[PDB]
Parts: structure tokens; C-alpha cells; sequence
């Protein structure tokens, strides 16, 4: 209505700034080609200072020289014209942080693209913040319940444990962190903030239609009330795609330094490396391996180091990071991923053939591992999955061994049958997260060989059948697993009886 | 007198300081600049002429203005040394970042010192028993020597270092310096947790280790000098104290990478692959200060990252020239669950001579390498045809070699959270007799799986008994 | 509520083409002439602040 | 203690010429010699400017320097040797730049803080005069130093005015305000 | 077109004066740009190609590239003690080394300096570095063997006094 | 490109008219389609059948764009499209043609695609339709962009491609979408360069294709019209 004209006219009153508009920055643009611009003047400019051109496009002054300063653009060069007037902000590049960012969808600069008006920001924060030192940290001791079966079973995640999701094109990578965010609805509907866990998804270099459908889907399952989307789509400039994950990392630091717990998801760092080498080659800087500048390790390094678990002295904040790396044909020896593997605290490899067999999630257990996840696994899951990874590696040993058609003893054929049941067990449809109380009895049935008499095709209906069985009947045991997160011997035997009851069908 | 300079160019972590006073500070001296964040340290890289030098930053250079005042400190970056530095977490500048007060040392020595000369060299064949099977068999470690851990991405390097430290540093008697260069901040924190909980760091009492850190978050000029900081601290105790110094470096490749990232901005033509032209020289000036003099003994262990498992990369290939005992971790060996994933062939030592390790040890290791080389030769025919199209002598050899490979793997007390299995500190002579009996084929009846992830040969007997009683 | 937000957005885009109409109203004026004196007194106010 | 920097590329001839000349003043005399030699380049525009080509010679370049000193006492002081070096260095073509730049350095020494009052149409003198004194007495100029001021006509702007000097500017014009007028209304 | 290399503010200043100090420097030179063991040094017109030179600090260097502006000199020590504008003395020697019988047993550097610490070196003469290889006419076809002591070396790839042989 | 707010937040299926396409690899209304297969398989016949099926079904139009098209083959295409009636020289031709020929400098061929793009964007955003943009070849367009970046003296990136490759792609892709006004659905042929899929130009193109369609020879070998391989032609909207 006219209330937008009211708000815009109050902003016209601010437009008061003209009465104190004596900028000590303005200088002419010498040249501006190939995503860069040399500007004369600006003799009190700062290093990595945000400036704004006369055509409204902002920029970061990245390299300072006696004579000129090279400023990168934050958009197309079609708007910037030679010889114009370049006002400096007066600031190193900062972004809005605050709670009102939840639900909104912004650019790399916090300017919202959802069309939902301005941003209720609680402050501005620099992009290239130092990562915290070794002393205000703590080893992770709190779980991140992703809701997926084999993820929460085999590779548990601590609050702040930097875990890589690596895979290939169209291999179910995005759906993993997506359903993790959807699992976080359990406690974001709750009330304890230390149980709560806030979600920031960083879509860079991707299709705007894809991001729109993702935001749509997060509104359908109502994850949006705790979600923050950072869009750096492929139409936009390479420095925006370079810059945006640092900004979202600053947002995660805003949540972490408030004592709260937060989750950031990078998707993908691969295109960020493409944008960064696009920058560096347009900086005329020499490349190294696979035409990348040698600091690209330092790039994703200095990005991902700003994510850990704060100690109690800092208020016990945490920030967990989920990077995504698209590789080329299952290669794990390209220069870009081998850098990331040297940074993150573990790997979640998605084999293309397993999803080609429709096994979704397509987890290669033999490659995927976490380093310190076992310290923060759910204690019941830590009780019930000790033999599980051993048995699955055992079944993997006889997986390639059984292809020759040779008959075997009852031990290895037993492991073959039970590992087939466990393999067909851990499939899980999209948008179907599972609580820990739900994940425990499937593991307890899978360990104790009860699935062996069941048909291999019958396992999928058996899962939902036994779950609805327990939710109908042994709902008290579900509450016990919820409250304790730890199975006593009495809970163990009651669980055994409750299983073997429905195992009789 | 203050020799005031002016900022003229800022490019990343490379900054240019003009002077009007003709008394320019010499190369490798320490400049500093008062920031609103405190102070910032520069190191004099090169005189560019015109009373104007080019310098490398020890910190992030954000928010700096051309013409900002630049203050000179005269000399290089002097680091506090001595027993005061024990159990202190020291910055590259020399700042204690444990917030346990300042390092109240007597002496602060500059990092850029000359390597010991040829007359000061000292040779030694003091074999260090590690308890680790493949080390104590295939590449023995010399006390006072230099030890390399060539490894790809995340294939157990840091875990192997922690295993070595847990095995050695308590039963050492001298002193130890760890230096986390470009690693994970979490890894340094967890190591600090261990050093407290092992009591190697005694916070109120006396420790024996000194911690020099600075991680992959840190800008490269900080990473390009942290090794020199830990180096100066180590060689102080080698010279002033005359003790036995355990120098653990992780990761030495990060140093050369820090030398690579700035060199394009230091005006150099890019050299080979993407590295700097001053690779082997800086590598040499780093390594030649890591030595064992007549005054003291420095036993150093250095992890070496391998870029994308390319051993023909110039940085690890250059690193091979500086090491006494190579140890190479393959990802493919780790993919067989073989921990540690040491390549049995490619590990070498200046040790392992029959007049050094004993003749029998040399013979056993010789036959092991022959057997595994035979297996690796037959690997392609195994891949095409399998074990059926072998001759029976070759088939027996392949069987015994694959028993040996699983026998090589060893349970770690450090990686117990990955295994649930207690660590195995396996003695040397028992390992020799174990591989002796395996080469003699006394346990060919025992299946291959009972060799996997085992201690001594008695533990293979025990595991075969368990498999006989359980698999039945 | 969906149609309410849709109507708000249609109102906003019709006021955007009304902003075009306002600009075309502002274009033909001797505000072009008078507003020079605006800048005059203004720059007086800014530079007399220091 | 150099003056305001000419910042590297080819002002360094002018920079060295000043800071070696100024050690003993004479930069007004050297300045007037530079004005006079750029004048006699301009007073003979055919092959005064058309003979700053690089494809001539070393000898013929030096002989053109001889024709410049042949014209009475056109050159005076260091500025001939300047040309001796310049001729040899064959940077004679970028000589115009040197001139204007030495002028900038010189009138910086005087303190003439050149400004500008951009518009899309030239204005009456009363506005000029009132603005002139305004900035002149403003903290900008610390006095003891002058204050030129140039109105220019800019169609790329839609009118209004903008004041400029000391890389410090104020725009209260129309174009930018319309812009801010469109930005604020560009939100939902 | 592009900034040239003899156009710094500290060098043109002197040329503007008419002192013409570039001609005075024939057996010496100033340090324009020292860095990475590399010294762009102005002066030394009477320098030779591949000539040893000395610095006022005491480190010695080799002139390699004779640019019309300056001399490129590489350094046989660190550049830790070399500054801009330091006086550069010309040695007067193509880089020669001491040779003789007393070198046997001793351990030296590239420059014959005894690094072994067994005292100084008793030379006989001094020879150039880039001595021209012998021609065709003062040669003999190699027939005198070299006793290696290795079985397959002596059996299959025998070494004669005079040939060269790559251990690759 | 249209804003994030203007993106239609759910891709429906573009009903083509062809049984196999509408069955196995359904096309997004406003989506990206990677057509494989060499010539001689009725690929031109396939795409003309697509033109008529869109003209009858949805009434939206077709814009064909030959970037680097063989001028003889462009002539044979134009003559056939006259003869098959999708071009009526006197009545209503149902299609607009843009042919950047091969003999044009790379500055032309790195803009022919944007020309056809803008033409399709008009018929979307003016007429409110679903308009089909047919592009051959995206790989020759990538060659054109790399050659343009080479002639501008930019440092080449990986594979010899331009360093602006992701951005040069994203300026083409994100201007092809489904508005609330309508949609532009783009079908574009993809030459696989020297039979490699880790080549960054098909590895970039595959980061945008929502559906694939493979014109094998073996299906045309069995006298089957169309020559669609059932097994390989896959969609991200087969859900
Ligand atoms: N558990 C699941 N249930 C149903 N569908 C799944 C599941 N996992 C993966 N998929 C399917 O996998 C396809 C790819 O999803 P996703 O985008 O996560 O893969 P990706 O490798 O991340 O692709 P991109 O990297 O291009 O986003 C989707 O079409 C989705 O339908
Ligand atoms: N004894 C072991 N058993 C199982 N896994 C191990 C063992 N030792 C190391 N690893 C694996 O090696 C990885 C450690 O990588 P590492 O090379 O130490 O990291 P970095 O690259 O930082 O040195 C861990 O993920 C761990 O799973």
C-alpha cells in the first residue's frame, strides 16, 4: 500500500546522509576489463575494503599499489564504465548478522532476494574473521542426529565436527544435508536451545530454479523458521561465489558466539574453486596444479577453520560444517578434493554405482569414515553398533569374494545373507528422517540375525511394519530410548522380547 | 632510533615499505606496525631499490592504509628459548597463546641462523626400537637421524605421529618439541589434551615438550616461518643444554607451499609445476639446521604430505634427498584396511645393514621384500586370471605374501577409538622370529584372516585358536 | 493469505511503473534550474560544517 | 621529503627533475623554462609535437634538442640535461605529460587546490563566486593556499551540481537522488 | 611503452645534475636491487662476462647477465648482509679454483676453501671454471680399462679410462 | 536473468507428444535437455516432430539456433523445414531461425546463442507462452567463448577452455527458466569431445541438464522411429 511509500520515504529521509556526505574516498576509474578495475586515488583506502561504484555495484579493493588500486567487481562489468566516481564504504567487507535472517533468502551481502522487505540484522560482521585459536575450543561431545540410517549408524557427527560429503554428479549428495536439516525440525520445534540446532544452506553457482525448489521444499516441511539460504547462483559474478561462504561462515559465527549451536552446509566448494581460479587467472597470477593458484588450499582452509565447538568459557557454542565436493568420475586424487580431505575431519563418500543400483543413500562404507565422531555418538547407538561396522566390512570382504558362484560354508554364507539384509536395510527415501529411538530397533534386529529368515525384498515393508508395531505397542521403550539415549540390560531384554515378538511374523 | 617507513603497496600478505631515511633495514629483519588490533609483524624479503623494500606479512593484512607508519625493530624475529618455554603454546612471533602469562625467558634468539658446518657433523647408527612392526623390520630408525612420513591425504599420518610420540616421548629422557605447521586447530587442541593427560605437559610442574603451532587458518607468511621458530627452539636445547631433542614436524609440505603462494606475489617467475624457484634452497636451509652435532642429538620425525599421491611432485622428491629413513603410506594399502598403510617396498633406511641390525634381521627383511616384490609382480596376472593359473611354487609364494601383508598391520593404542582394540607394543626380536617362522612357513596351515591386525606370532596363534573355536 | 501477498506485490509493481510516471513528471521542470541553488545552499551547509 | 607523489610511471622524470632542482629552489625558474619549452613546442606545432616520434635516431633526437636550445635561451638549468637524458632515453613523446605534471606539483607547492563544480549546464557568476569563497574559507583549504574552481557541463548527469576537490566530493545533484529514489522504491 | 630499468628516482637525480657518475664506475658498482641472492648492481662497465666480484660485506658473487643498465650478480652466500647501494668491488678474475696435489684427502667447497678444517690448501696452480673441452685431434680412443670390482659391471658394461658413463 | 523471486518453484512436466520422451525422460516445462547422438539418425526429423508437437499441443513456438552450423547443412535444414511445413513462406511459419555460420569470427559465435535466447525470451515474456529454444551446438559455443577469451589475451584455464567458463555458462542457463508469465524450455545438442565426460565443457553442461535424450544408432538400426535409447535417456524429474 502506501505504507511501503511511508517506509521508503523514511529511507528517503535517510537518503540526512546527504547533509553529511563528505566522502574521503572518491577517485576516477583508470581501466576496467576482464572482471577487474584499476582506480586512481583513494589514498586513505584500507586493505580489503568494501567500496561502491557510481553504477551502484559494490566491489572489494583487493590489491593496493603506489599509483592505483585494483578493485574486483561484485557483478557484471557492463554496469561499470571507465572514468567514473568510486566511493568507498569505509569498511572491510561485512555482512548483516542476526536472528531475523532466519527464513529470509539473501545474496552474498545479506541483501534479501526473497522480496520480503528489509533484514532485521543484529549487527554487521567482517568476512575474513580469524578462526579461533586452539584454546577457546573443546573436543566434540554432542551428537548431530542427521536422521539418516547409515549416517547416524556408522559416521556420527559432533557439534562442530567438520565432515565432508564427497560424491559425484546427481548422486544424492544434496538430499543428505537436506534431510539432515529436516531432521533438525524435531528440536527446533522444541524449547531447549542447546538441543536446538540452526541451519544455514549455502547454494553457490547453481540453478535458480533448483534453489527455488529447495526453498519451496523447506517451506513444505517447514524448516524455514530455522533456515538461512545464501544464494550465489551461476548467473552471478565469480567474486560473489568466492565471497558468499565466508559471509555465511560469519553468520554461523554469530550464532556460535551467542552460545547457540548452528549448522552450515557448503554446496559446493568445487564451484567456489572454479570462481577463485577464475579470479586469480584474471589477476594474471600464475596457476599451479590443474590450473589452480596454489593458495586454493589456503582458501578452503581459512574458510573451514571457522567451525568448531567452543568451550564453556566461550558459552559452549558450536558450528558444524558440511562441505560438498563434486568429483569427476569417482576420482579421489584430483587436486581440489585431496586438499579438502586434508582439512575435514572425515569423509562421506557416495558411490555412483550404488545409486545406479538405486541404493539411496549410496554410501560406500569402506571409504566413508569420521575421525572423532565416536566420542559424540548417541550412547545407545554406540552400544548397538559396535559389531555393525565390523560385520559390514566383513560382508564387504565376502561381497567381491562371492561373485565367482562358488558355494561356501554356513559361516560365510550366513554373513552373506545377513549383510544382504543389512544392505537392503539401510535404504531410505528422501524427506524421511528417522529419530534415534526409531533407528535403534532396526539395528538391534539387524545385529541379532532376525532378518535372515525374512525375505530380502520383504525388508522394506518390514521396517515400517515393525516401527508401527512398536509405536503402537512398545511406545514406552521408544520414550526410554528418547530419554536415556542409552540401553540398560533391562531395556536390552525388553527390546529383545519386543523384537522377537514381531520377528515371529 | 625509529626508522619510520610508509606503506606503499598492499597485495595479500605482501606489502611494500618506502623509506626516506637511507638507513634501510637489512634482509630478514622484523618490521612492525601498530594496528587497531594491536601490532603486526613483517619480515624483510627484498630490497626493491628506491629506498623501498618488499616484505612478507606474519598476519592477515586486512584494513591497512597506504602511508601507514612502519616501525623497525632492528633484527630478525627473536624467539624466547630455554626451560621457560617448556609446556608453553608459542606463536610464530614468540607469543605465548596459552594465556598463561608471558614467556619470561632469558634469551631470545633470531630464527634465521646458519646451518652447522661440515666439521660439526656427527654420524650415528643408534637404532631406535619403536615397537612398530614394519618400522622395526623394514626401515629402522636412527637416533639422531631424520625420519620422513611420506603420505597422501589423511592416510594415517597424524595418527602415526601420535603413535610414535606415545611410544617414544615418555621413554626418552631428553626433551621434545612438537611443531604444528598448517595442521588442524582441533588436532592441536586434542594433542594438548593428550599432553596434559599423559602428564608430558605438567601444567604446574615440569614438562619436557615445547609446543610451536600455527595452523592452516594462518596466513602463509606465518606458516613460512613457524618451522624456523620450532627449529631455533630445538637447536637451542641441542646446543645450550646438549640433550636429546625429539623434533616432530607436521606438516613440512605446508612450509614449501607457503613458500609457493607468496612467490608469485614476490615478483618471481613461476618455476616448475606451480612451486617457487627457491624450493631446494629453502628446503636445504631448513633441513641442514636439523642435524646432530657433536654437542647434541636431534631425532626428528617429519610428516610429508604428498599432493594427490604424486611422488614425482618436486617437493616430496626434493624431500627424499634430506631423509635417512623413508616411510611411505599408500592409500591403496589403507583401502585393504591395513593399518598402518606403510608400503613394504618403498620404505628405505640408511640403516638396515647386516653389520648393523644383525645378519639374520637383514636376511629376513630381504626375503620379505623378495616375497612381496614377487607378489606385486604377479598382481596383474592375479587381476586377470587369478590364483588358479599360477604355478604351485608361485601360488604358495602368493599365499605366504598375502599372509605377511595382513601380518604387517598392527593395532594402535592411539587409533583404539577406530578399532576398540588395545594397542600392540611389539618387541623387535619377537618380530624378527615371527617373520622368520612365517618365511619358514611354519604357519601356512593357519588361514590368512588370523594374521590380520595382530601383535606377535603368539597372538596369531591365539587369533587362529579363536577362529577355530568360533568359526568352527 | 497467498493472494494477499500477491496483491501486495502487484501493488508494488504498479507503484514501480508509477515511479516511472513520477520520474517523467520530474523530468520537465525548472527544478532543473531551481535545484542548482539547492546544491548551492547545500554545499554551503556541508562545507560550513567544517 | 618529496612533494605529492607522481606515483611511478613517467612522472618519475618530472619527480626527479623537481626534487633535484628544488634542492636549490630555481623551480620557479625551472618551471618557467618548462612552460617556455612546452610553449615553443606548442608555438611550433608542426614537428614540435610531430617530432616526438620514436623512429628517428639517437643523433637526430639530440639535434632536435639542439634546435630547442638553439631557440634563444628556451632551456635553462637542469631542464636541458633533462632533455639530454630524455632525448637519449627517447621518452620525448611523453613530454607533454611531464609538463602538466610538473605544473600540478608546482601549483601544489603554491597550494592551488583545484576543484570543480560539475553541472549539466553552465551557471551564473553569482553562484560561482559564492561557492568559490565557501570552499576557500572552508576547513578543506587551510588558507595560506589558493583555490581555483571550474564549472564543467556534464550531460551524463541530469542536472544539479557536485563539488569536487582533494579526492573529496559532495553530490547533492538530481541524478544520484533519483537513483536513491528508485532504489528505495525497489523493495517490496 | 613500459617503464625501463635505469629510471629510478635515486639514479636520474644524479644525471640531472650533470655530474655524470655512471662513467666513474668501471671497477665498482652500487647495489640497486638485492633479493633472493640476486643483485641488480648499477655500474661496473669494465666488468667481464662470468667474472667473480666481491661485495663490501665480504660475500662474493658471479656476474652473469650483462644488461646495458646493470649487472646481474648471483651470490655464493646469503643475501642476509647485503643492502641497497652497497659498494661493489670488481675482483678482476674469471672464476678460478686452486688445483694441485695437496687437494688429495682434503674436502673443499666449489671455491677450494677447506671445509674439512684440516688447515689450508696447498695448490699448484689455478684453473678457470668454464675451461674449453679438448678438441678432436688431441684424443686417444679409449682402451685402458677401469677396474670397478663389480661383477656384472666389468662383465657387461666395461669402463675404460677416458669414456663417460651415466649411472641413472 | 529473471530474479530468484520470479522462479517458478515447482517444475511440472512439459508434455511433448512423443511417447518415449513423455514416458521415460520427461521434460521440465522450462528445463534443460541434453540431446546426444550424431547425424543421420533423424535428429532433425526428431526435432521437427518436436516443433509440430509443441505447435499442436501447447501452441508455443520454436526458435532454432545453429551456432557454428555447417552452412550447407543449414541450407538443407531450412529447405526441409520449408518442405515439412513448419516454415510456411506465405502462411504461418511456426519457428524462427538464427544461423551463426561457421565462417563467422568467434565474437559472432559467442553471441548467436544470446540472440536466440533474447528472441525466445520475448515470446515468453510478451505472449505468455511455453517457447522451445533449440541450440546446436553448445560445445561449439564453448569453443567460441574460449577463443574469445584467448583473443582478448586472458590467461587460459583448464583444458584450454576459457577461465570464465562457469560464468559464461551461467549467463546462458539462468536466462532460461520458467517464469510466472510462461517458460522457455531449451533442448540443445551436446557433442561429447573425444568421448570424455571429465572434460570440463560437458562436465559444465551436465551441471545444468535436467533431462537427457540419446539418439542411438542401434534403435534406428531396428527401424524404430524415433531412435531413442530407452535405457540412457534419463531425467532428474523421473520421480
Ligand atoms: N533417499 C532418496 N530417496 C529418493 N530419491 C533420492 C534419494 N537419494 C537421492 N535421490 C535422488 O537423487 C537425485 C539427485 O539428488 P541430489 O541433488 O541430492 O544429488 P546431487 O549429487 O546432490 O546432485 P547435485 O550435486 O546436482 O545437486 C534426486 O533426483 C533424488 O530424487
Ligand atoms: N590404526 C588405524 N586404524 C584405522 N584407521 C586409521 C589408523 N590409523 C590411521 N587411520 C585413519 O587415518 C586417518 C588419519 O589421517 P591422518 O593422515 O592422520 O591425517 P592428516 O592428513 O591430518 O595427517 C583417520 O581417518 C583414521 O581413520
Amino acid at each position: 500500500k502506501a505504507q511501503p511509500t511511508e517506509v521508503s520515504s523514511i529511507l528517503e529521509e535517510r537518503i540526512g546522509v546527504s547533509d553529511e556526505a563528505n566522502l574521503n574516498e572518491t577517485g576516477r576509474v583508470l581501466a576496467v576489463g576482464d572482471g577487474i578495475a584499476r582506480v586512481f586515488g583513494l589514498n586513505n583506502i584500507q586493505a580489503e575494503e568494501l567500496v561502491e561504484f557510481s553504477s551502484g555495484v559494490k566491489g572489494m579493493a583487493l590489491n593496493l599499489e603506489p599509483g592505483q588500486v585494483g578493485i574486483v567487481l561484485f557483478g557484471s562489468d557492463r554496469l561499470v564504465k571507465e572514468g567514473e566516481l568510486v566511493k568507498r564504504t569505509g569498511n572491510i567487507v561485512d555482512v548483516p548478522v542476526g536472528p531475523g535472517l532466519l527464513g529470509r533468502v539473501v545474496d552474498a551481502l545479506g541483501n534479501p532476494i526473497d522480496g520480503k522487505g528489509p533484514i532485521d540484522a543484529a549487527g554487521r560482521s567482517r568476512a575474513q574473521v580469524k578462526a579461533p585459536g586452539i584454546l577457546p575450543r573443546r573436543s566434540v561431545h554432542e551428537p548431530v542426529q542427521t536422521g539418516l540410517k547409515a549416517v547416524d549408524a556408522l559416521v556420527p557427527i559432533g557439534r562442530g565436527q567438520r565432515e565432508l560429503i564427497i560424491g559425484d554428479r546427481q548422486t544424492g549428495k544434496t538430499a543428505v544435508a537436506l534431510d539432515t536439516i529436516l531432521n533438525q525440525k524435531r528440536w527446533n520445534n522444541g524449547s531447549d536451545e542447546s538441543k536446538k540446532l540452526y541451519c544455514v544452506y549455502v547454494a553457490v553457482g547453481q540453478k535458480r530454479s533448483t534453489v527455488a525448489q529447495l526453498v519451496q521444499t523447506l517451506e513444505q516441511h517447514d524448516a524455514m523458521k530455522y533456515s538461512i539460504i545464501v544464494a550465489a547462483t551461476a548467473s552471478e559474478a565469480a567474486p560473489l561465489q568466492y565471497l558468499a561462504p565466508f559471509t555465511a561462515a560469519s553468520i554461523g559465527e554469530w550464532f556460535r558466539d551467542n552460545g547457540k549451536h548452528a549448522l552450515i552446509v557448503y554446496d559446493d566448494l568445487s564451484k567456489q574453486a572454479v570462481a577463485y581460479r577464475q579470479l586469480s587467472l584474471l589477476l594474471r597470477r600464475p596457476p599451479g596444479r590443474e590450473a589452480y593458484p596454489g593458495d586454493v588450499f589456503y582458501l578452503h582452509s581459512r574458510l573451514l577453520e571457522r567451525a568448531a565447538k567452543l568451550s564453556e568459557k566461550e558459552g559452549s557454542g558450536s558450528l558444524t560444517a558440511l562441505p560438498v565436493i563434486e568429483t569427476q568420475g569417482g576420482d579421489v586424487s584430483a587436486y581440489i578434493p585431496t586438499n579438502v580431505i586434508s582439512i575435514t575431519d572425515g569423509q562421506i563418500f557416495l558411490e555412483a554405482e550404488l545409486f545406479y543400483k538405486g541404493i539411496r543413500p549410496a554410501i560406500n562404507v569402506g571409504l566413508s569414515v569420521s575421525r572423532v565422531g565416536s566420542a559424540a555418538q548417541v550412547k545407545a547407538l554406540k552400544q548397538v553398533a559396535g559389531s555393525l561396522k565390523l560385520f559390514l566390512a566383513q560382508y564387504r570382504e565376502v561381497a567381491a569374494f562371492a561373485q565367482f558362484g562358488s558355494d561356501l560354508d554356513a559361516s560365510t554364507k550366513q554373513t552373506l545373507v545377513r549383510g544382504e539384509r543389512l544392505t537392503q536395510l539401510l535404504k531410505q527415501n528422501q524427506y524421511s528422517p528417522l529419530a534415534t529411538e526409531e533407528q535403534v530397533p532396526l539395528i538391534y534386529a539387524g545385529v541379532n540375525g532376525h532378518l535372515d529368515g525374512i525375505e530380502l525384498s520383504r525388508i522394506g515393508e518390514f521396517e515400517s511394519s515393525f516401527l508401527s508395531y512398536l509405536k503402537s505397542n512398545h511406545n514406552e521403550l521408544l520414550t526410554e530410548i528418547r530419554e536415556k539415549g542409552e540401553l540398560s540390560k533391562e531395556l536390552l531384554a525388553s527390546l529383545k522380547s519386543a523384537t522377537e515378538s514381531f520377528v515371529a511374523t | 632510533t625509529p626508522i619510520t617507513g610508509k606503506v606503499t603497496a598492499v597485495i595479500g600478505a605482501i606489502v611494500d615499505v618506502h623509506f626516506e631515511q637511507s638507513e634501510l633495514p637489512a634482509i630478514l629483519n622484523a618490521l612492525e606496525i601498530k594496528t587497531p588490533q594491536g601490532k603486526l609483524v613483517l619480515e624483510v624479503a627484498q630490497h626493491l631499490g628506491e629506498n623501498t623494500v618488499r616484505t612478507i606479512a606474519m598476519d592477515g593484512t586486512e584494513g591497512l592504509v597506504r602511508g601507514e607508519k612502519v616501525l623497525d625493530t632492528g633484527g630478525p624475529i627473536s624467539v624466547p628459548v630455554g626451560r621457560e618455554t617448556l609446556g608453553r603454546i608459542i606463536n610464530v612471533i614468540g607469543e605465548p597463546i596459552d594465556e598463561r602469562g608471558p614467556i619470561k625467558s632469558k634469551l631470545r634468539k633470531p630464527i634465521h641462523a646458519d646451518p652447522p658446518s661440515f666439521a660439526e657433523q656427527s654420524t650415528s647408527a643408534e637404532i631406535l626400537e619403536t615397537g612398530i612392526k614394519v618400522v622395526d623390520l623394514l626401515a629402522p630408525y636412527a637416533r639422531g637421524g631424520k625420519i620422513g612420513l611420506f603420505g597422501g591425504a589423511g592416510v594415517g599420518k597424524t595418527v602415526f605421529i601420535q603413535e610414535l610420540i606415545n611410544n617414544i616421548a615418555k621413554a626418552h629422557g631428553g626433551f621434545s618439541v612438537f611443531t604444528g605447521v598448517g595442521e588442524r586447530t582441533r588436532e592441536g587442541n586434542d594433542l594438548y589434551r593428550e599432553m596434559k593427560e599423559t602428564g608430558v605437559i605438567n601444567l604446574e610442574g615440569e614438562s619436557k615438550v615445547a609446543l610451536v603451532f600455527g595452523q592452516m587458518n594462518e596466513p602463509p607468511g606465518a606458516r613460512a616461518r613457524v618451522a624456523l621458530t620450532g627449529l631455533t627452539i630445538a637447536e637451542y636445547f641441542r646446543d645450550e643444554e646438549g640433550q636429546d631433542v625429539l623434533l616432530f614436524i607436521d606438516n613440512i609440505f605446508r612450509f614449501t607451499q607457503a613458500g609457493s603462494e607468496v612467490s608469485a606475489l614476490l615478483g618471481r617467475i613461476p618455476s616448475a609445476v606451480g612451486y617457487q624457484p627457491t624450493l631446494a634452497t629453502d628446503m636445504g636451509l631448513l633441513q641442514e639446521r636439523i642435524t646432530t652435532t657433536k654437542k647434541g642429538s636431534v631425532t626428528s620425525v617429519q610428516a610429508v604430505y604428498v599432493p594427490a599421491d604424486d611422488l614425482t611432485d618436486p617437493a616430496p622428491a626434493t624431500t627424499f634427498a634430506h631423509l635417512d629413513a623413508t616411510t611411505v603410506l599408500s592409500r591403496g594399502i589403507s583401502e585393504l584396511g591395513i593399518y598402518p598403510a606403510v608400503d613394504p617396498l618403498d620404505s628405505k633406511s640408511r640403516l638396515l645393514d647386516a653389520a648393523v641390525v644383525g645378519q639374520e634381521h637383514y636376511d629376513v627383511a630381504s626375503k620379505v621384500q623378495e616375497t612381496l616384490q614377487t607378489y606385486k609382480s604377479l598382481q596383474d596376472i592375479i587381476a586377470i586370471l587369478g590364483m588358479d593359473e599360477l604355478s604351485e611354487q608361485d601360488k604358495l609364494t602368493v599365499e605366504r605374501a598375502r599372509k605377511i601383508q595382513r601380518f604387517l598391520s598392527q593395532p594402535f593404542a592411539v587409533a583404539e577409538v577406530f578399532t576398540g582394540i588395545p594397542g600392540k607394543l611389539v618387541r623387535l626380536k619377537d618380530t624378527v622370529a615371527s617373520f622368520k617362522a612365517v618365511l619358514e612357513g611354519k604357519y601356512d596351515n593357519i588361514p590368512e584372516h588370523a594374521f590380520y591386525m595382530v601383535g606377535g606370532i603368539e597372538d596369531v596363534v591365539a587369533k587362529a585358536e579363536k577362529l577355530a573355536a568360533e568359526a568352527n | 493469505v497467498r493472494y494477499e501477498a500477491s496483491l501486495r506485490q502487484l501493488e508494488q509493481r504498479q507503484l514501480a511503473k508509477s515511479v516511472i510516471s513520477r520520474v517523467q513528471s520530474e523530468l520537465g521542470n525548472p527544478k532543473f534550474q531551481e535545484k542548482v541553488l539547492q546544491q548551492s545552499i547545500s554545499e554551503i551547509e556541508q562545507l560550513l560544517s567544517k | 621529503p618529496p612533494p605529492v607523489r607522481l606515483f611511478g610511471v613517467e612522472g618519475t622524470y618530472a619527480t626527479a627533475l623537481y626534487q633535484a632542482a628544488a634542492k636549490n629552489s630555481s623551480i620557479d625558474a625551472a618551471f618557467q623554462s618548462l612552460q617556455k619549452v612546452e610553449s615553443t613546442v606548442k608555438k611550433n606545432p608542426k614537428l614540435g609535437h610531430l617530432l616526438l616520434n620514436p623512429a628517428l635516431s639517437l643523433k637526430d633526437r639530440n639535434s632536435v634538442i639542439d634546435a630547442i636550445v638553439e631557440t634563444h635561451k628556451n632551456l635553462d638549468g637542469y631542464v636541458v640535461n633533462l632533455l639530454k637524458v630524455l632525448s637519449e632515453n627517447n621518452r620525448l613523446g611523453c613530454f607533454e605529460k611531464i609538463a602538466s605534471d610538473f605544473g600540478v606539483l608546482n601549483d601544489a607547492h603554491n597550494g592551488l587546490l583545484k576543484g570543480t563544480v560539475t553541472s549539466a549546464e553552465p551557471l551564473d557568476p553569482k553562484s560561482f563566486k559564492r561557492i568559490e569563497k565557501a570552499l576557500s574559507a572552508s576547513k578543506l583549504v587551510g588558507q595560506g593556499k589558493s583555490l581555483k574552481l571550474e564549472n564543467v557541463v556534464k550531460p551524463e548527469i541530469k542536472g544539479g551540481l557536485i563539488v569536487e576537490l582533494g579526492d573529496k566530493t559532495v553530490d547533492l545533484s538530481i541524478s544520484t537522488k533519483i537513483q536513491k529514489l528508485n532504489k528505495v522504491l525497489e523493495d517490496s | 611503452t613500459k617503464a625501463q630499468p635505469t629510471e629510478v628516482s635515486s639514479i636520474l637525480e644524479e644525471r640531472i645534475k650533470g655530474v655524470s657518475d655512471e662513467a666513474n664506475l668501471n671497477e665498482t658498482g652500487r647495489v640497486l636491487a638485492v633479493g633472493d641472492g640476486i643483485a641488480r648492481v648499477f655500474g661496473l662497465n669494465n666488468i667481464q662476462a662470468e667474472e667473480l666480484v666481491e661485495f663490501s660485506s665480504g660475500v662474493k658473487g658471479m656476474a652473469l647477465n650483462l644488461e646495458p643498465g646493470q649487472v646481474g650478480i648471483v651470490l655464493f652466500g646469503s643475501d642476509r648482509l647485503v643492502k641497497e647501494g652497497e659498494l661493489v668491488k670488481r675482483t678482476g678474475n674469471i672464476v678460478d679454483v686452486p688445483v694441485g696435489p695437496g687437494l688429495l684427502g682434503r674436502v673443499v667447497d666449489a671455491l677450494g676453501n677447506p671445509i674439512d678444517g684440516k688447515g689450508p690448501i696447498d695448490a699448484a696452480g689455478r684453473s678457470r671454471a668454464q675451461v674449453k673441452a679438448p678438441g678432436i685431434l688431441p684424443r686417444r680412443s679409449v682402451h685402458e680399462p677401469v677396474q670397478t670390482g663389480l661383477k656384472a659391471v666389468d662383465a657387461l658394461v666395461p669402463i675404460g679410462r677416458g669414456q663417460r658413463e651415466l649411472i641413472i
